[PDB]
């Protein structure tokens, strides 16, 4: 993640998901046996050739030998035609420390109010000269998608299915490496994923905020895949 | 001889691009900036002479060499030239030299002709595989790159001509799909399925030309010459098609092309345009007002060679018939990619198909070009017309309409600079159906009007009124042209005054 900080410590939701043995994307932690991520996740279709890590804070898993659980993965359901989300079903539920939690999810309908704020978490690109491999986590709010479009000055035009977040006035955001991975929000009480990382037109550009996609559109069919 | 928009550059011009209201020609050591409306030129860019050196790495320079123990100074020739706007708008440009490395030319956010204060090169140092080097994009011996936007990725997809030149750890695909990064200072292969590559065997046996690639219907299509079998002496036309894919080259197959006059077949493939039809052409070849056709202009072999005699001949392709003889229910397997032995291809994403026969069309101008070489084509609707705009070796530029029923002579017909025409050809349309046809000639772009030309050169009344009606002119008090294009109230198709 480009311009965020070191995470605490780590954060329960969190799957660092695994091609060819090194990190690729993020991933959170939906239910005991899902991965809500995006789909520019997966190169191979041979689901042997992946991996997700669970509990960790280092990219490589240095600091968490205690905390860590690798689990194969045993399905891809893939969510509809415009979106880029994928369901990653794992091998064996992932067992639920303090270091491994589930993120909750909206209500079908839902909407967020603007300026609610919001944090992406990423092992991504830092554009620093040696990443220590920690996870990171970048500050946005949410902004309207009206004003969002004018951000972006007409070169594009959101769905009822992509959601915004920016930071006020710099570059901050996710990036390389961070797709997958949760942009989450609070306001009620409690915490939920409410956009889901892909791939944007350039990270932390100043003052132009990053377009997620709206987890809250697609609800129902995640939980019609999930639930059981 | 007519009197056109003609812009002439120092150096020879490989590509062009048109791009908010700008003209960028890629050119030897240069690329330049003329303006859409006069082709004036506004801004140079020299990527200018360079340096190759084994010691010189391929996205740093060096006048920190340039007195050479064994260094040579090189001409920088165009190979590829795309305008991106996915990202910040920017012109990525790909050079013949350093390993065929490419660079972006960041616009500011609002002088358009500056391809000169923001250029980043385009080479990531390899880590994971440092035997991989996806950032040498182009072949100095021939490339053809297609770049389209797929799953938020910019993709880039990219024939090249290949020849055994064995570089350590900077070898280059025969063809290939690779995406930027979104830190925009690298492409990556997404996995080893991602390039097909002639055999390290026949990377000179011999190779695979290039001519033309577009993406249509969801795949990407490429057409090519190159041998009807390996060491087998006669050349040959054909497609290459894939799934349009990041993740890989997927359902990959090529299959052969046949040009015929009616076997006399022409088997080099010059070069070729892809439109929708006119009604007129559309009934004719298989129809749908809505569909891409292939509008290929052949020429016939020299005996036992790729080099193309004077002769020509234009046929087109439905690619929605070309999908049907790729699709149906026969088949060899890719000779150059596997070997003709072992597993694969003594067997039947994952294989690679070669096709035994080529789908045949018959020439649309019935031999009408069948001695000249046609080296350029590009097309366009006039109502129900469909017109070829052909270019040739003898430096001939000539309008025709393209139809089976009726054998049509060129309403246009005359020469542009002594230099061939170049089948690198730009067609943009502007509201009521006109527009141009920008044609680089040796070193000079020129801006040819699709419509009003056919008039011209009646130098006089009664000889005005008595062209073929369908070219639309009229006399205008003292010159010859259509409606549209007539200053004054006067304006007739009948009536000459004493003059």
């Amino acid at each position: 993640v480009v311009n965020g900080i070191p995470t605490r410590t780590n954060i329960g939701w969190m799957v660092s998901l695994r091609y060819r043995n090194k990190h690729i994307c993020g991933g959170s932690l939906i239910k005991e046996s899902w991965v809500l991520t995006a789909r520019q996740c997966f190169p191979s279709r041979d689901l042997k050739d992946y991996e997700a890590w669970l509990g960790i804070h280092d990219v490589h898993g240095r600091g968490d030998e205690k905390c860590k659980q690798v689990l194969n993965v045993s399905q891809l359901v893939y969510g509809p035609e415009g979106s880029d989300l994928v369901l990653m079903k794992l091998a064996r539920p992932a067992v639920l420390d303090d270091f491994v939690s589930t993120i909750d999810l909206p209500n079908y309908g839902s909407t967020i109010p603007e300026k609610t704020s919001c944090s992406v978490y990423g092992w991504g690109y830092t554009g620093l000269i040696n990443y220590d491999g920690l996870l990171r986590v970048a500050h946005l709010y949410i902004m309207g998608n009206e004003k969002c479009s004018q951000h972006h000055r007409g070169k594009v035009t959101l769905n009822e299915s992509e959601i915004c977040a920016g930071a006020e006035k710099i570059g901050s955001g996710p990036c390389e490496g961070d797709y997958g991975g949760p942009l989450v929000c609070e306001q009620h009480k409690m915490r939920m994923v409410l956009g889901v990382i892909v791939p944007g037109r350039g990270c932390a550009i100043p003052n132009r905020p990053g377009i997620f996609v709206r987890v809250a559109y697609y609800a129902k069919w995640i939980h019609k895949i999930i639930l059981t | 001889k007519y009197q056109l928009p003609n812009f002439t550059a120092e150096t020879p011009i490989q590509n062009v691009i048109l791009h908010e209201h700008h003209i960028f020609l890629g050119a030897t050591n240069y690329i330049y900036v003329l303006n859409e409306e006069d082709l004036q030129k506004v801004a140079e860019y020299k990527t200018g002479p360079v340096l190759e050196h084994p010691d010189c790495f391929p996205c740093q320079d060096c006048s920190s060499k340039a007195n050479l123990s064994g260094g040579v100074w090189k001409d920088n020739i165009n190979m590829a030239l795309v305008v991106d706007t996915y990202y910040d708008d920017q012109l990525i440009s790909c050079g013949s030299v350093n390993r065929g490395t490419c660079q972006r030319h960041v616009f500011p956010h609002n002088h358009t002709a500056d391809i000169q204060s923001e250029v980043h090169c385009i080479f990531s140092p390899q880590i994971e595989e440092p035997s991989q080097c996806p950032d040498c994009v182009v072949s100095a011996l021939g490339a053809k790159v297609l770049s389209s936007v797929k799953d938020r990725f910019i993709n880039f997809f990219v024939g090249n001509t290949i020849n055994s030149s064995y570089f350590p750890d900077h070898p280059l695909h025969s063809i290939s799909v690779r995406r930027l990064k979104e830190t925009k200072d690298g492409f990556m292969f997404l996995t080893d399925q991602s390039y097909i590559d002639v055999l390290p065997e026949f990377r000179d046996s011999y190779p695979i030309k290039y001519v033309h690639a577009f993406e249509s219907n969801n795949f990407i299509y490429f057409l090519t010459v190159q041998r009807e079998t390996l060491d087998a002496q006669t050349f040959h036309t054909r497609i290459i098609r894939f799934c349009s894919i990041n993740s890989g080259l997927h359902s990959y197959m090529e299959m052969p092309l046949e040009c015929i006059l009616t076997k006399e077949v022409f088997n080099i493939l010059q070069a070729a345009y892809v439109s929708k039809p006119g009604a007129q052409l559309a009934r004719q070849i298989g129809a749908s007002l809505n569909d891409d056709i292939l509008f290929g202009v052949f020429a016939q072999s020299k005996p036992d060679s790729a080099e193309p005699m004077d002769r020509s001949a234009m046929c087109a392709f439905p690619i929605k018939y070309v999908n049907d003889f790729f699709n149906k229910i026969n088949v060899r397997c890719l000779q150059h990619f596997y070997g003709p032995n072992h597993e694969h291809c003594f067997n039947r994403d994952e294989y690679r198909t070669e096709f035994t026969t080529a789908l045949q069309r018959v020439d649309l101008f019935m031999g009408q070009f069948s001695e000249v070489l046609l080296t350029s084509i590009s097309t366009f609707i006039k109502g129900d017309l469909t017109i070829a705009n052909l270019g040739t070796s003898e430096g001939r530029f000539m309008q025709v309409v393209v139809s089976r029923s009726g054998p049509s002579t060129p309403h246009v017909n005359f020469l542009l600079d002594s230099h061939p025409v170049s089948p690198e050809v730009i067609v943009e349309h502007t509201l009521n159906q006109n527009g141009y046809t920008l044609v680089i000639t040796g070193k000079k772009i020129t801006k040819i009007p699709l419509n009003g030309l056919g008039c011209r050169h009646f130098q006089s009344c009664s000889q005005c009124l008595s062209a073929p009606p369908f070219v639309q002119c009229g006399w205008c008090h003292d010159k010859c042209v259509r409606s549209e294009e007539c200053l004054s109230g006067t304006w007739t198709q009948q009536i000459c005054l004493p003059a």
